[PDB]
């Protein structure tokens, strides 16, 4: 009746931490930039965009 | 510009001394004054070819 | 009296590294099978079967695609459409 | 004086890392990785609102042979980008540290030679996409071939003599006719240039017979039907890096060159002569994707897979329609991801473990390598053209663009979804299933670097497959720059 247990395993293995950290960081970054519709009127990283004028 | 046209021909000279060391199975810096000799020689070739091109351009300018 | 010099001391060439143990038992039949299949072109000859395949796939099949592609060139114009309107151009 | 001082410092740093450290695997990685940090900052300052070429420089001008030049008379070698030219640079630069990584724990004999050759034939195909003359495009279109010859001949697996001769011979033999057609339009126009040649028309009798010299030159490079003799038998004996950089980068170059060279000055010579391109592209899709079925070798199958997708792609370019151009570009950027991952699977991992590439030894890969059989399946099902992978977006739009131009050839060419499923899934279920083989001792699991490569080449397909619009900001001028439907 015993399901014959296997050795103990941690939850937060390194790929859990790496993949979830980068995914949630990119989601938080997207919401952080979408929060500047009324605070500045344009996104934050658009301030780093400096191409030359077409003329 | 004259200066980069000297530095590039001097770099060709450093490449001549380097490759001539490496055919003789020597190390890279074997006779490290020989780099100065080859750099001055090939830079003088750059002087010559630079001045010939200058004078040729001026001859073309005088035809108008 | 013409010998390369006494001043050489030339030695053997190693590739260097670790002798990895054999993870594969090679099968002589499969090896000579594959060596026969990859170098198949050195022993290929023209027979009736070879000529039939070469007649179809090199000559007749590009000519059939050529007939279909150069005849039906600007016929169809299926962009909008209606009922009763011309579906082709010619 | 300043940029000379940077070079005199960097060559000294290179010298001292040569002196103390033995390999320059680390400094080649550092340099090829900094190329990303450079080209992404070039992407930031890229103005997308202009069709214009943004970053222009002439090398080897008369008044200044060793460096930059600002004169009113230009006979050097022009260089620049827009859009089109830039997506393939971004394809390139995020792949060359992966081939430079790809043979890390492998080489063991003259490693300094090998990584120099691999990095050099990557930098030459960067400057391929920077180039702007017909000659400056052409003088780096074959600066690859020497180093490719020597990278196949030394470091090739076995019977690498013949493969090295083929990668010189076939490419050169098709390339000399490109040289002919470049010479003819450099003595007619007196301009080698990628900026002005929209303006210059030619007689249809002239424009007719210089399109031949470029078309049977790209017939060799993207191997179409009287060619592709050489493609599988240069793959099957190549090393690992020179197979990834071949199939991910050298093939998409002629996809770029049919856009850059042919379509905007051969405008009237193509519409007479597209239904030869449809013949040749269809019977590479029908024929070369059908000879895949009977293949004993395992790298040769992924070679002919590359042929079949590049034959789909050039009936999207030659559509003279607006969806096919963008579809062929997204094919070129997604096949260059999914395909070198497959070469890491075939001659990358499995040839490092068992050193023989016959298919007949290889079954039952699941029972001792589960987390390789996953990379077999998701990467195969990415090659077939399951949606959400970026290969289907390209296959779909290119079959649609080739359906506009001639619908019967598009209806026949639509069968490629089937024909690309057949051999790939036949290979996948031979490798994945069955009892673990007799011939095969159990070797290691797929290691940290051969996962780090793979997940990059899988996420970079999935992002394009979920949003193909992440690069519409570049390409929306070049969707228009090549249409001649008046
Ligand atoms: C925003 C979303 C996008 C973010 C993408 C995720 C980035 C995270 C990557 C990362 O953190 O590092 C891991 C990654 C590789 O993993 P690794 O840890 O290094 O591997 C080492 C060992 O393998 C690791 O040790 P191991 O060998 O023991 O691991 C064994 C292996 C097992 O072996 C296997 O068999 C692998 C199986 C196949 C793997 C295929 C990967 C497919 C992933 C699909 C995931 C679906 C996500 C959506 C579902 C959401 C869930 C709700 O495990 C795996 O590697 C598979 C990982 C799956 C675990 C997932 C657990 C967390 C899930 C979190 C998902 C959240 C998403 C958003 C949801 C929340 C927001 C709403 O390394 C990298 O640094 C990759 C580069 C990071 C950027 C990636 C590409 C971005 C840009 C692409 C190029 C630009 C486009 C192209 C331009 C071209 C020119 C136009
Ligand atoms: C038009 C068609 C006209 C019909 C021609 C068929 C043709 C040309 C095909 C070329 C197509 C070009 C492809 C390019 C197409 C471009 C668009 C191929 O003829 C082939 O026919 C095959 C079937 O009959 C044979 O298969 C095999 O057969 C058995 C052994 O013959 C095997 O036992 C069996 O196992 C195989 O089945 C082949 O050996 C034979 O070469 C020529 O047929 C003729 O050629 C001549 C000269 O040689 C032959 O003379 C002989 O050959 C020696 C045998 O060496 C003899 O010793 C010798 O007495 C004499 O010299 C003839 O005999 C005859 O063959
Ligand atoms: C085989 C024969 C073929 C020809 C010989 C091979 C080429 C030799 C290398 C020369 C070409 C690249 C290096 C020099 C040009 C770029 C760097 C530079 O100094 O110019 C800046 C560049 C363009 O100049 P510009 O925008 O007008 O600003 C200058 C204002 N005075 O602004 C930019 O936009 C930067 C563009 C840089 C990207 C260049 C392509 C990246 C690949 C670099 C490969 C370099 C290989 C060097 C190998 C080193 C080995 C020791
Ligand atoms: C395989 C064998 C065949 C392979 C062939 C590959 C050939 C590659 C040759 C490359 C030489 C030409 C390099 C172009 C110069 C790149 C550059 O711009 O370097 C900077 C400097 C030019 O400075 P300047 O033009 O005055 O403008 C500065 C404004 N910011 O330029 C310089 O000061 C000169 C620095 C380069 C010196 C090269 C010396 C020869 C190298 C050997
Ligand atoms: C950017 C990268 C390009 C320049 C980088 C050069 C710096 C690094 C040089 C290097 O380390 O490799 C040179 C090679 C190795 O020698 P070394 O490293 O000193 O000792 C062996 C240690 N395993 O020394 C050699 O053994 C070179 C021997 C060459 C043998 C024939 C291979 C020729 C390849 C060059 C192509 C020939 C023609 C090129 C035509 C133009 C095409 C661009
Ligand atoms: C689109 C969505 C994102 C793409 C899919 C994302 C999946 C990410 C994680 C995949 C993990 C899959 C896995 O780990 O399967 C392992 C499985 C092991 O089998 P096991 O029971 O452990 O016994 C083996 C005997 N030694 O190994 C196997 O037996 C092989 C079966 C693989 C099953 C993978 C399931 C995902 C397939 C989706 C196809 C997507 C195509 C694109």
């Amino acid at each position: 009746h015993g399901p014959e247990l296997t050795p103990a395993v941690p939850f937060f293995q390194p790929y859990v931490l790496k993949w979830a950290g980068v995914s949630l960081g990119l989601v938080a970054f997207y919401q952080f930039n979408s929060s500047y519709e009324a605070k500045n009127g344009h996104t934050w990283v658009e301030t780093f965009f400096h191409p030359k004028s077409r003329e | 510009a004259l200066f980069t046209s000297l530095v590039g021909a001097s770099g060709l000279g450093f490449a001549t001394k380097f490759l001539s060391n490496k055919i003789r199975l020597k190390p890279a810096g074997y006779y490290p004054l020989g780099y100065v000799f080859s750099g001055v020689a090939w830079a003088g070739l750059g002087l010559v070819l630079h001045n010939v091109h200058q004078h040729s351009l001026e001859v073309l300018e005088k035809k108008k | 009296e013409l010998k390369p010099s006494s001043a050489i001391q030339r030695g053997p060439l190693n590739k260097g590294g670790w002798d990895a143990p054999h993870a594969l038992h090679n099968d002589g039949a499969i090896d000579r099978y594959a060596h026969w299949r990859t170098f198949y072109q050195e022993r290929f000859k023209y027979t009736r079967a070879t000529g039939k395949s070469t007649l179809i796939f090199l000559v007749a099949f590009p000519a059939l695609i050529g007939y279909v592609a150069y005849q039906s060139e600007g016929l169809f114009e299926f962009a909008g459409k209606r009922r009763g309107e011309s579906v082709t151009t010619r | 004086m300043f940029l000379t001082s940077i070079l005199l410092s960097s060559l000294y740093l290179f010298n001292r890392i040569l002196a103390w450290q033995g390999n320059v695997k680390h400094f080649y990685l550092f340099a090829s990785n900094l190329l990303l940090l450079f080209i992404v900052v070039l992407y930031i300052n890229f103005n997308t609102f202009s069709n214009s070429f943004q970053f222009n420089f002439e090398l080897f001008n008369s008044l200044n042979p060793f460096g930059l030049s600002n004169s009113d008379i230009s006979n050097g070698l022009l260089f620049g980008i827009d859009g089109l030219s830039l997506t393939f640079i971004l394809l390139t630069v995020l792949l060359i540290p992966l081939t430079l990584l790809g043979n890390w724990y492998n080489i063991n004999f003259n490693s300094n030679l090998y990584y120099t050759l691999v990095l050099a034939i990557g930098l030459v195909i960067l400057l391929n996409f920077w180039a702007l003359d017909y000659i400056s495009f052409y003088i780096l279109f074959e600066a690859t071939l020497p180093l490719l010859f020597i990278l196949i001949h030394i470091y090739g697996s076995s019977d690498s003599e013949r493969a090295s001769f083929y990668v010189l011979m076939f490419t050169l033999s098709g390339s000399l006719f490109m040289l002919l057609s470049i010479v003819v339009i450099s003595i007619v126009l007196n301009t080698t240039n990628f900026i002005n040649h929209n303006l210059f028309v030619l007689s249809l009798d002239l424009q007719t017979i210089i399109w031949l010299g470029l078309f049977i030159a790209i017939m060799v490079k993207t191997p179409l039907f009287p060619i592709h003799v050489w493609l599988p038998v240069v793959h099957s004996e190549s090393p690992l890096a020179g197979s990834m950089i071949l199939a991910g980068l050298i093939l998409k170059l002629a996809l770029y060159a049919i856009l850059r060279l042919l379509l905007p000055l051969l405008c009237e010579a193509q519409i007479l002569y597209t239904p030869m391109i449809y013949i040749i592209s269809l019977l590479t899709i029908i024929l070369t994707s059908l000879a895949t079925l009977r293949q004993i070798d395992l790298k040769v199958i992924i070679a002919y897979s590359s042929i079949s997708h590049m034959g789909i792609a050039i009936l999207g370019v030659c559509s003279n329609t607006s969806l096919g151009i963008y579809g062929s570009i997204v094919l070129g950027v997604a096949h260059g991801f999914v395909s070198p991952a497959l070469f890491l699977i075939v001659g990358g991992i499995l040839y490092d473990r068992y050193h023989i590439r016959i298919v007949n030894y290889y079954k039952g890969l699941t029972t001792y390598m589960p987390q390789l059989a996953t990379y077999i399946i998701i990467l195969s099902f990415a090659n077939i053209g399951t949606p959400l992978t970026g290969n289907f977006t390209g296959e779909f739009l290119s079959l649609q663009g080739g359906f506009i131009r001639n619908p019967i050839i598009g209806g026949i060419s639509c069968i490629s979804v089937l024909l690309a499923a057949i051999y790939q899934l036949k290979l996948t279920n031979k490798l994945t299933g069955g009892i673990s083989s007799i011939y095969m001792h159990r070797t290691n699991d797929v290691t940290i670097r051969e996962k780090f490569i793979m997940n990059i080449l899988i996420i970079s397909t999935l992002i394009i497959g979920i949003c193909p619009q992440i690069m519409y900001n570049l390409l929306y001028w070049t969707v228009n720059n090549y249409i001649y439907i008046i």
